[PDB]
């Protein structure tokens, strides 16, 4: 229950839930599969 | 017979070719694109120059060298003057752009050494002085010089510490951003590809630089045996999606 | 009017408590979010990327050269590198994956530990990493240290090898600040044959290493850091 | 959730622990990529890792002073801390701004807890019941100049009056100019030769104001104010290495020259345990 | 329920009240296996004997003292009493401590009360309010040195402020490395020759530090604190013997030397009433 | 703001009572339970389990 | 009696907090609204009717 | 909600910035009246200028 | 909710959300057309 | 009503009402019968 009208005044926001880590460990342009050879 | 060895980028009239690159990284796996409407607020019509500003322009070669600290560059600065993208800067009150970055050093299969080749969204440099002393604006606008962290401390310019990025962090942590190593025995170029990053949508090119571009030695350069004891290492970098808005007068900066 | 009871605890401020407050700014509107790459949800997303340890940590004052650890030619059977596994001390202390086990009091999972060769193209090199887990000495020659969790690399094109410590544990999580009970065992690397260097070629050649957690990892407690601190408030 | 799943002998022609590390990747490689491995289940979600987690408790973000005394004969209020301002801050106190530096930008909403005690360190018959004022006082108006000006009138700024020896609490919404703070800016406010390099307003959050609003009584009593700062609706942009050296100063980089080694030299051998 | 069935006169061959107790059990043999009874029901559930229940109150588990007074030249605040750190454990207070160990494993979480009470043994104008600050200090984290370092900034560490004379109430989860607390632990952490056996990790429930936030005023104040633990969520496994000797230390079976005797001697004969 | 008031017995802290508190380790996840043999639920379970009764007190 | 706990904040007086009061006349009827032209809504509606700039400040 | 549509030249008879303050009146002029414009969004209600909030602290 | 029984006794009012400049900036008796001459 | 998020923050348990002591009062491994004689 919300007993203020801003939405600032809400508590905590709740877990992303979100991750995905591949935007900083594998932000190569041709993708790499694990077991294929790294250089071709 | 593709490898991740071999590559062609071509970017208006002009091609780069590398038969020994090692894959290429394109930062927070983004590439760079124009600025949607509704992300926008200026209600101006951007020019969006293309072939014109969007190719590829070569600064001047560097030298490794055993003594060889590191250079860094900053973005837009290091393009402040090349070409039309360089007029383009100085005229519109805003502008906005991605880049893509080629690093190149060869070498031969008796050579070792191996460079760091790093793009730092937001680099804020520190004062050598400590304390609360200001980087004069000239100091962090080094243009296509860009800075030579083996060059001395001088007054009004950022320290220039390798094991502390310029900035109080650690240089093995480096790897936290979009970066790609130059191993001589793998490896003879490293290709960023850099998405526009800020918290505005488009921004002053000329009060603020939005990226530092760092190459820096880490295992020192070792020739083969009476070999002459250094490398050149060139930097190529062409502006992508670049758009400017708010056409004047021509700004006048500081030195 | 309703009538209430007040508990123990009424009017205590507790920093990690989350409630509603009023808005002082009533009504006003934040500038609309544009989109910048690059979000953050866990740490758990960060603590995946490698980055550098200072393994040679030998020197007297901080130097690019603590990340190198160098490689003799020709040396057989010998001794590379040896470190225990406190992520929380030590090497890995200033590592990103070590400085943020720091924020935590808890940690369990699998450690990444890859190393890049960095010598001529036309040298060679067979070296053995060794994980020992808990229980037994830091190993004192390869002997020792091939009975445990070991992968024999051999220095080829393909620049990097990737060891695993995998998670060997009773209990399921360990301190992050060192402590026995709960310790992790002890890394080793020595010559398998021996490095090599091509003709006209001389001196030492390195390796650099690097750390990152496996996706396994679990990290818990949250608490202060040891790597930050402060006498006077700082000013403008 | 699988941990580990059963892996068994391997004898292939596909490595998965072989790569190279120049590509700027750091590939997925697995216990089960390397040692034969049992089946094991998570039974853990990384709840206590959210950045909204990591940055949500209150942490201690500034703490002033200010006195109740006679101001009669007093050329300056301010400076006789007959009342105080402060223009808000998360990087004067370091532990919460190492954790906001591990990104770039950030966005979030702020929740204040002020907690206000008094001391009378010299001879009191008692001790008085003061009410303190916290004024939100944005950039461009007025700015008290006494204890008591017309400016603490706030007709239009948001202030809250609480008594020393409680707590006051309110939230603000972000205030930012832009669609984040930056924690980091490598830029001038305009091209100017002397301008300051990295200090914004990209990051300017505010201004607060307090004083007593109790006349005085015959002994003096000393108020100390801490303001604590919660983020709330947390949103970060782009992970950065750690903090290494200590700080000098309010928004700029700056280390201090002949620091001290921050690695931690060995006691033996690169060979030692 | 019923609690004694009816049963009458047995001339059988069937004789439920022979055991051989060698053989480790203990027959369930009743009233009515050997006299004549009549029924009669329970009336009862044993809701008041539940584990819950039996650990689930308030006990005091610790009683500590800090005082607010000039720390103006004191070289050690610690020693001062300025602040004070307690490592948490329930084995200090013998009372909640005997409950506990009649059981090996147990797993709860624990709910804390803290009560701080202010007492002036020489001469004051008057009682001042103060406000305790609790910081749960976990392991690893800096511990405070002076009595207002950066560590009580406290920006990770769950905190509490309350008033001397009130009472502050939080609630932690089960903290445990393993999947329960041991009672007792029959091992070292290595196998080290002289490390100390019995005390471990495995028990570990972290740690507070309290200091007040005042600064001082003229006189001084003793602020005495008493932490309460009750146990929620109690899970138990494997019943010991009860204790019957007199404990010794924190953490260790040991009693003490020339003891008296536990068993009460009799006044009289074996054959005496 | 809803009109309230407060009893007799407001403020008061009774060892016996059972109420909700605030976590102070918000969203913490603890340790899994494993399977261990020999669990008690109430002290009547126990006190079935005969011992030894030392009715030779006479020492 | 339902149990309470009150938080940080408690008493405050904030003055942009909106919430409900006693009325101190109950009952009161107050007067009937007529019609006036001339009714604003909000700011912006005010600030596009434009005004003299006193540009030639030189005086 | 737009706040500036998007309009490119104009070459016209239909002049919208030509007015006679004479009248009263303050002719609702825009910026794409007299220069070429993009689209973009207002994002913004104008809550906290209303006289309820002016007038309500 | 209102706990009591008065109307003055509620919170603020709520956004008009009306919003009409017209009264303010064209009052005039024959309506002007942007970009028709102001005088004709 | 639980008020609060996390589970360690709800009141006391209820009660086990599970009650089983021959874990503790017959672990023997061939069951005994009352009335069977002890040992055959």
């Amino acid at each position: 229950i919300n007993y203020y009208k801003d939405a600032a005044s809400t508590s905590s926001a709740g877990q992303s839930l979100s991750m995905d880590p591949s935007k900083f460990t594998e932000p190569v342009k041709d993708l790499m599969l694990k077991g294929a050879p790294a250089l071709n | 017979g593709y490898s991740d060895r071999v590559q062609q980028i071509t970017l208006g009239n002009s091609t780069i070719t590398t038969q020994e690159a090692a894959n290429a990284v394109v930062c927070y796996a983004e590439w760079p694109e124009y600025l949607p409407d509704v992300d926008a607020s200026d209600v101006n019509k951007t020019s969006k120059p293309d072939t014109s500003v969007c190719r590829f322009y070569t600064l001047d070669s560097k030298t490794w060298t055993t003594g060889s600290k590191g250079w860094c560059w900053k973005l837009p600065d290091a393009l402040k003057d090349m070409g039309v993208f360089g007029q383009n800067m100085f005229f519109h009150s805003l502008g906005r752009s991605g880049y893509t970055v080629h690093v190149q050093c060869n070498a031969t299969k008796f050579h070792s050494g191996c460079l760091l080749v790093v793009v730092i969204p937001e680099h804020q440099l520190a004062s050598h002085e400590g304390g609360n002393v200001s980087v004069k604006y000239t100091f962090t606008h080094p243009g296509e010089r860009g800075i030579d962290l083996s060059s001395a401390n001088e007054v009004g310019g950022p320290v220039k510490d390798v094991l502390y990025n310029m900035n109080g962090t650690l240089l093995g942590n480096l790897l936290i951003f979009p970066h790609q190593f130059i191993n001589l025995r793998t490896n003879n170029t490293a290709t960023i590809v850099i998405p526009y990053i800020n918290s505005v949508p488009i921004d002053s090119m000329t009060r603020h630089n939005n990226v530092s571009l760092m190459v820096i030695p880490i295992a020192p350069l070792t020739v083969p045996t009476g070999a002459t004891p250094s490398l050149p290492i060139t930097v190529t970098i062409a502006p992508m999606c670049t758009e400017f808005s708010g056409i004047r007068s021509k700004s006048i900066v500081p030195q | 009017g309703l009538p209430t009871t007040t508990l123990p605890g009424s009017g205590q401020f507790l920093t990690t408590d989350d409630r509603q407050s009023p808005s002082a700014l009533p009504n006003y509107e934040p500038t609309p979010r544009i989109h910048i790459p690059g979000k953050v949800h866990n740490l758990l997303e960060i603590i995946q990327v490698d980055t550098l340890i200072p393994m040679n940590n030998t020197h007297t004052k901080d130097e690019v050269n603590s990340y190198l650890i160098p490689l003799n030619a020709n040396r057989q059977n010998e001794q590379v590198f040896g470190t225990n596994l406190f992520i929380g001390d030590g090497v890995f202390k200033t590592t990103l994956l070590g400085e943020i086990v720091q924020y935590y009091t808890h940690w369990s999972g699998s450690l990444r530990f890859s190393l890049m060769y960095t010598g001529p193209a036309l040298s060679s090199a067979k070296l053995i990493l060794a994980y020992t887990p808990p229980g037994a000495r830091g190993p004192q020659d390869r002997r020792e240290a091939m009975l445990g969790t070991h992968v024999v690399w051999d220095i080829g094109l393909q620049s990097t090898i990737v060891m695993t410590i995998p998670w060997t544990s009773g209990v399921q999580f360990r301190y992050t600040d060192p402590d026995t009970y709960t310790s992790a065992g002890f890394l080793s690397c020595w010559y398998q044959t021996s490095l090599i260097l091509p003709p006209e070629t001389t001196g030492q050649v390195y390796l650099l290493s690097f750390i990152s957690a496996c996706p396994d990892f679990k990290l818990r407690l949250m608490k202060d850091t040891q790597t930050i601190s402060q006498t006077v408030a700082l000013t403008e | 959730t699988v941990a580990s799943i059963s892996s068994g002998p391997k004898h292939t022609q596909k490595v998965p622990i072989l790569t190279a590390n120049e590509t700027g990747a750091t590939m997925p490689v697995l216990p089960s990529d390397s040692i034969e491995t049992r089946t094991t289940y998570m039974h853990f979600n990384g709840s206590e890792t959210d950045v909204e987690c990591f940055l949500g408790r209150a942490a201690c973000v500034h703490v002033t002073e200010i006195q109740n005394k006679d101001a009669t004969g007093i050329d300056n209020h301010r400076e006789a801390k007959l009342f105080n301002d402060w223009k808000i801050n998360l990087s004067s106190l370091v532990q919460l701004r190492k954790k906001l530096e591990l990104f770039t930008y950030v966005r979030f909403d702020s929740e204040y807890t002020i907690l206000a005690t008094a001391s009378q360190p010299d001879s009191a018959n008692y001790s008085s019941n003061l009410v303190v004022q916290a004024m939100y006082v944005p950039p461009g108006a007025p700015n008290p100049k006494e204890w008591d000006d017309y400016t603490w009138q706030s007709a239009s700024n948001p202030s809250v009056f609480f008594k020393v020896g409680d707590t006051s609490r309110f939230s603000v919404p972000y205030v930012g100019l832009a669609s984040a703070y930056n924690c980091f800016y490598d830029g001038y406010s305009h091209d100017d030769a002397e301008t300051q390099y990295g200090i914004t307003v990209l990051n300017h959050m505010g201004g607060m104001a307090f004083r007593i609003v109790n006349e005085h009584d015959e002994h003096k009593t000393l108020v100390k104010i801490r303001v604590y700062h919660r983020a709330k609706h947390v949103e970060a942009w782009i992970p950065r290495a750690p903090r290494a050296l200590p700080y000098t100063s309010i928004g700029r980089t700056n280390y201090p020259k002949n620091t001290e080694p921050v690695i931690k030299k060995r006691k033996g051998d690169i060979k030692s345990y």
